[PDB]
């Protein structure tokens, strides 16, 4: 779908979970 | 354990 | 999922449940990829070792869910299956190679707030973070500890480790459908998936679109959390041309 892997409650609002950082700064 | 479910779901 | 922490609402929206109808029982993980389609790990739904071999009457979706087993009125969703699809060439008699079946739902599942599709990767996406250190999330409902059960969905995140350790971790056959993951003894933190999990989605969150894509499906593991082990998971890229063939014709 077009809108796969946004979340209403996170991505959609611009609201970051509280461990979706921890990935992030692993894709070094 | 788990909660019943609404009967028309096991219909 | 083992040294987890409880999931934020709405976090997973993409996790489904995989409910037994009777006796009324967790069986397996689960990711909802459309409004009809939900993936799944093949030996959720076929085992002969084990005498499993569902059929789509004996079982149930829950989508929406939070709590693991409190029937949540307004928010998660139950839907009955259409078909049942097994990737022809799982492979149950040795190593689960290709661990993975498609269910589709008889009926469209509304999207909420709590309910939203993962994205599967795209060959680029794929080559670029199914790296070595790079995390993944693994989500589910199964055991706190292999030796007890949560609350509400367990959230964990999870490096990807080298191929040649992951082998090296166990006397299985690991073929290329799979990768591992977890941490090494000497890494400190913790984490695996357990009885229960399996099934459900190993996620990725693109740095490069900000999107989550799903790179695994909670495959398998010697134990859970074991020190020296990791947890396997199917490879969804390496058999997304089967993904697309099933969704294609049905
Ligand atoms: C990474 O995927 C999984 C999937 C399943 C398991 C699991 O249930 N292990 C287990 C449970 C009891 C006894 C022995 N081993 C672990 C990781
Ligand atoms: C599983 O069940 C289906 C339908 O009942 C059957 O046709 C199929 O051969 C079974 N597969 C195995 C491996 O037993
Ligand atoms: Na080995
Ligand atoms: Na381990």
């Amino acid at each position: 779908e077009a809108d796969c892997g946004l979340r209403p409650l996170f991505e959609k609002k611009s609201l970051e979970d509280k461990t979706e950082r921890e990935l992030l700064e692993s894709y070094i | 354990d788990f909660e019943e479910i609404p009967e028309e779901y096991l219909q | 999922i083992v040294e987890g922490s409880d999931a934020e609402i709405g976090m997973s929206p993409w996790q489904v449940m995989l409910f037994r109808k009777s006796p009324q029982e967790l069986l397996c993980g689960a990711s909802l990829i459309s409004d009809r389609w939900v993936l799944t790990a093949a030996h959720c739904l076929l085992y002969p070792p084990w005498d499993k071999n569902f059929t789509e009457n004996d079982l149930l979706v829950r989508i929406g869910k939070h709590s693991r087993t409190r029937y949540e009125r307004n928010i998660e969703k139950i839907s009955m299956l259409e078909k049942i699809y097994i990737h022809p060439r799982y492979n149950w008699r040795e190593n689960l190679d290709r661990d993975i079946a498609l269910m589709k739902l008889k009926k469209p599942v509304a999207f909420s707030d709590y309910i939203h599709p993962v994205c599967l990767p795209d060959r680029e996406t794929a080559a670029s973070l199914l790296q070595a250190g790079y995390k993944g999330r693994v989500t589910g409902w199964g055991n706190l500890k292999e030796t007890g059960q949560p609350s509400v969905l367990q959230v964990v995140n999870l490096p990807i480790v080298e191929r040649p350790v992951c082998k090296d971790s166990t006397r299985i056959r690991i073929t290329d459908n799979m990768f591992c993951a977890g941490y090494k003894p000497d890494e400190g933190k913790r984490g695996d998936a357990c009885e229960g999990d399996s099934g459900g989605p190993f996620v990725m969150k693109s740095p490069f679109n900000n999107r989550w894509y799903q790179m695994g499906i909670v495959s398998w593991g010697e134990g859970c959390d074991r020190d020296g082990k990791y947890g396997f998971y199917t490879h969804v890229f390496r058999l997304k041309k089967w993904i697309q063939k099933v969704i294609d014709q049905f």
